[PDB]
Parts: C-alpha cells; sequence; structure tokens
C-alpha cells in the first residue's frame, strides 16, 4: 500500500 | 557495510515529491535509490516509467534484503545489480523495465 505491490 | 554515497543512482534521503520532480523530465527506465524520510534506513526504488514516477519498498526481514519475497538478496547492492540486468516484470507485472539508467547520468 502507498507504494507498489508485487505480483 | 556498504557505502553507497559511491554510486550514481543512490540519492540519499530525499521525500517522495521531490522524486517525481527530479525523475519526471528523464526516458523510462531511469531510477533512482532513495532513503524514506519518513522511515529512518529503510529504502526505495524509485523509477520513471510511463510518464509517472513508480515507487518500490525495500522490505528487510530476517536478514534478507528483497521487493518481493519471492527473490531475496543478502545486500542493496546486490539487489540492484540484479535488477539491473533482469526486468521488474517478475514480480511486477505494472513495470516491465529494467534498472536502466542511475539518474545521476
Amino acid at each position: 500500500n502507498g507504494y507498489e505491490n508485487p505480483t | 557495510e556498504i557505502d553507497y554515497t559511491a554510486y550514481p543512482w543512490f540519492a540519499g534521503n530525499m521525500e517522495r515529491q521531490q522524486t517525481d520532480n527530479l525523475l519526471k523530465s528523464h526516458a523510462s527506465g531511469t531510477y533512482l535509490i532513495r532513503e524514506r524520510p519518513a522511515e529512518a534506513e529503510r529504502f526505495a526504488i524509485s523509477i520513471k516509467f510511463n510518464d509517472e514516477v513508480k515507487h518500490i519498498k525495500v522490505v528487510e526481514k530476517d536478514n534478507w534484503i528483497h521487493i518481493t519475497e519471492a527473490k531475496k538478496f543478502d545486500s542493496l547492492l546486490e539487489l540492484v545489480e540484479y535488477y539491473q540486468c533482469h526486468s521488474l516484470k517478475e514480480s511486477f507485472k505494472q513495470l516491465d523495465t529494467t534498472l536502466k539508467y542511475p539518474y545521476k547520468s
């Protein structure tokens, strides 16, 4: 959250 | 301990907004590793792509450095060095690019 999430 | 001040991709402690002001004028694949002003000694990969600056947490857990749980490194330098050659696609399908160009180019 806020950033980027993997996959 | 590695001294990251050496590398032309290390921006030190820098805020999110300043990073999008700095990277917006560059080609896709331009990146920087910065320290997060709200989490001391935690880092982020900021990379321009599709005219927007994406931001990825560098997690440190159980002595691994990683941005996805599915690929881990001993150090931040080794993390960056792996993703300079292998696209982030393998764990960020939103983001098919390697860490091509450090921002101090």
